[PDB]
């Protein structure tokens, strides 16, 4: 067959096109010309050798080049180096995009497959970014930097972004590869951390520095968030501040002997049992928690008793600290009913 | 208010001026004057072109000679203030030259001319067009319109072009509108006395 | 169909991008790049600048800081695929702006917002403006809506401002919305009060 | 007053500067500089000596200067000379209304006076086309042009076309100027041209020579009309050719012996008798007179005889020649009619 060995001659032309471009020599390529041969390509049904050669040819340079240089660059200057090899394979998908614009636009458009971009971003993802000593560097220096700044010290905020970034853009419209690759065993590392940072304060705090300590974290999580990964991480690391160092110690923190709710009640550290709630009603049964270790103090100080005195007192920490909640005014008129029931 | 339309008017009076013409399309021996701006908007083979990634990007002149004249011209009006002007006869023509240079804007326009237009005199000279230049969506719309229409197209002057190929895809399978189970043959027949 | 509205939103894109930006406007420090060909087709200032036919003619950059820089960035948005945020505090500044750069779509839809909004407490303040920057249309309109509502306005805060030249002319005939036949020295000493 | 001798020193910057776009040394004025001085002339209710003065100034140059390079001229190329002038005031006006932009669209628009191009018009008409010695010389170089043309000479027609065209715009958008100056006095001179050429073709031409003759002449003047004079001008040319030719000579060709209508009737010419009815169409009381004449003949037929060969060959007549006209038909009619009443 003629055309067997003479649409196999044009791709060649197109297939050394395409290599030039990913050796950043466009500067000398004709667009008219190249455009001619993928056009007559699409129109006499030879779209399959121009697709199925695309992707050999692009998944040949991310293999035997693109690998390699971020591979011999593990230990210097890794993120820098995986970036530009990320840069580098935008411009040159773009460019590769524009010379085989109508297969882009006819080809992939009736035959129902990847767009030139779209097909880049699976190779670059599974020959480079999640490949097996890159996907597990990647992971261990993003995760090291994170670990360092929680200690004191200053990272490339910036290298962080541009990773994260990358693996947002690399699950095609969706966060599956972020998910997996970084935000997974980012909270897995955070928790033990957190739990940690819990055991610490509870031994060299008191209760109402511990709740202010907590919402210091809670800002500061939404700080590293905002400034270094995707805004999406904002609500499962928040979550992880509020179980590790609120719900799990939810019960230790009202029990505080001289310095939990039953030492906020007797001093009337109004503004200080206030900040309490704000702490509090983030978790589920938090505020459950504040009203049953509040309900023991109430029902043993009116049993002691007069009670006007009580009832006054505990309606301005109501109104003044505890926001008027509902749960705490049946709580409190509750406990009032119990009084007179005694007698 | 929109003063989209108002802005264009000024534009194309400019164009016929020879105002700001920064570059000029050579088809043959004609010469068509415009901007590179305006022709990169509408058509993405212009934006492409004038991207400053390629040897051809600074350049005034743009060789287009191995498509139509009057299509291209007509493509540009449109691209301008200009409505186009469509008709069965030059819709064939500007649909080719508008998938080439990738005109979203003029495609959907032709297209749907096409699609609305398809009668029994039209539907059998638009399948050989669309199996030509791979339009699938005309391709199958043509061939619907043969198949509901087949007994009256047996006898028309453009029946002789339909390839050999063609008619075994017609006959194929079912959909075609014959009444009688047996007029298959007889089809046959009339194709193979009007192709000789 | 129209896709004048489409083409426009893809330059605009263009000029964000800085793709076939070949003009430059400077407000003091402030840089605006667009394209020559665009702000000549609605602005008549560009049209006869970019004319061939003056020593600024062909140029790259255009100063114009006598001008509001925001009043200026808004005209060009407008100019582009961008609406017009008409607001009762900047549509004061625009209509000047486009009235010095001689945009006629730009010119009419601020003297109509301000002729639709023109209120009890804005009449006082359009009045004084239109009286130093020539426009009999709003002098005229403000003019109007002082005189029926010169009792509420004598006690208002931007009474003071008012000219000595145009105390007259408020008094000087009829047309005047005073019920009383002897409310006119009253408002002249309500105006010696508020100036001292 | 400051102001008294300020706006005079601000209009002498900007008279300098039209009277260089005069003189075509726009090349180096600045657009910018000189609009921000008409914009606050304007502003600040000074509009008039900025309108008074552009009036002064375009005077000046076309009586000192424009004038006079014409009445240098009315001997070699006047025509190219004064068309030139029309070319640089057309150039110059143009530049005026560019650098004089804002007077243009503020002042001139409430203030309701004439715009910078149709005040350029007006001092060009009064001052140099309609100026006295100009005037007539331009009128007596385009009528002889056309009568030499009428001749059999060769003449410049696309001077005609340009002096005709400038007649025409210097109305403001009617016809007045070219009308007064050109369309008057041509219609008068082609009125005696055509009067005397109807004498000549009357004695050295045969009745159905002359109707062909008419007719030619009817598609010279439309020919001479659509490529040298204002279209407007084809129905009033056509109408004096009309009636130069046709009305002030109905009865003579009708009654021309042995060539009118009589003679036709005679020998039967259908194609020739059907050439003088649609020219004679064409004006008023003209199939009026053909019927008279018809009738002149036929009741003289009928009264000499049988009647059904003539009803037979004027019938012939109606339908071919006559195109089977009502006034006709009952002319015939009512011819025969009085046939039957003679027995």
């Amino acid at each position: 067959t003629m055309d067997e060995k003479y649409v196999n001659s044009i791709w060649d032309l197109l297939k050394n096109a395409i290599q030039e471009i990913q050796r950043k020599n466009n500067s000398g390529l004709s667009f008219e010309e190249l455009y001619r041969n993928a056009y007559t390509m699409v129109l006499h049904k030879h779209g399959e050798k121009l697709y199925t050669g695309l992707r050999e040819v692009v998944t040949e340079h991310l293999i035997n080049k693109v690998r390699e240089d971020v591979l011999n660059s593990l230990n210097n200057n890794f993120l820098q180096t995986l970036n530009q090899a990320w840069n580098d394979h935008q411009t040159a998908m773009v460019m590769i995009r524009d010379i085989l614009m109508y297969m882009d636009r006819v080809y992939v458009q009736q035959n129902n497959v990847e767009n030139v971009y779209n097909l880049g971003l699976i190779i670059f993802r599974d020959q480079v970014v999640r490949y097996g000593c890159i996907r597990d560097h990647l992971r261990q220096t993003l995760l090291d930097m994170i670990a360092r700044e929680r200690k004191g010290e200053v990272v490339d905020r910036g290298a962080i972004r541009n990773a994260c970034q990358m693996l947002m853009i690399l699950g095609l419209e969706g966060r599956s590869v972020y998910e997996e690759d970084f935000e997974a065993p980012f909270l897995e590392m955070s928790a033990e951390f957190f739990q940690m940072e819990s055991q610490k304060f509870l031994a060299e705090n008191s209760a109402s520095v511990y709740i202010k300590k907590v919402e210091a974290r809670i800002n500061e999580e939404i700080e590293r968030v905002m400034h270094c990964l995707d805004k999406s991480t904002e609500e499962p690391i928040v979550k992880v501040v509020e179980r590790e160092l609120i719900s799990k110690h939810m019960k230790t923190i009202v029990e505080m002997e001289n310095s939990g709710l039953v030492h906020m009640l007797k001093n009337g550290k109004t503004e200080d049992l206030g900040c309490m709630y704000k702490l509090f009603s983030r978790v589920p049964n938090g505020l459950k928690t504040m009203c049953e270790c509040m309900s023991s103090y109430l029902r043993e100080q009116g049993k002691a008793l007069g009670l006007d005195d009580l009832k006054s007192r505990f309606d301005r920490f109501l109104l003044e600290s505890f926001n008027n909640d509902r749960l705490f005014k049946q709580t409190i008129a509750g406990d009032f009913e119990y009084f007179l029931n005694l007698n | 208010m929109n003063n989209s339309s108002e802005l264009i008017a000024v534009i194309n009076g400019f164009r016929n001026s020879g105002r700001f013409c920064d570059i000029s399309i050579v088809i043959n021996d004609e010469r068509i004057n415009a901007h590179k701006l305006i022709l990169s908007g509408a058509s993405e083979y212009f934006s492409i072109l004038f991207s400053n990634n390629f040897i051809d990007s600074n350049e005034y002149e743009v060789n287009l000679s191995h498509l139509d004249y009057q299509s291209v011209n007509d493509l540009i009006d449109y691209i301008y203030g200009i409505p186009l002007s469509l008709t069965n006869d030059n819709v064939k023509y500007i649909l080719s030259t508008a998938d080439f240079l990738q005109i979203g804007s003029a495609i959907t326009e032709c297209e749907n001319y096409i699609l609305k237009n398809l009668c029994s005199k039209n539907c059998i000279d638009f399948y050989i067009y669309a199996d030509k230049y791979n339009n699938k969506k005309i391709e199958s719309a043509s061939f619907n319109t043969i198949l509901q229409n087949i007994l009256r197209l047996i006898n028309d002057e453009n029946f002789k072009y339909l390839t050999e190929e063609s008619m075994i895809k017609i006959l194929s399978d079912d959909m075609l509108n014959i009444k009688n189970e047996d007029f298959a043959p007889l089809i046959l027949i009339k194709w193979l006395e009007s192709t000789q």
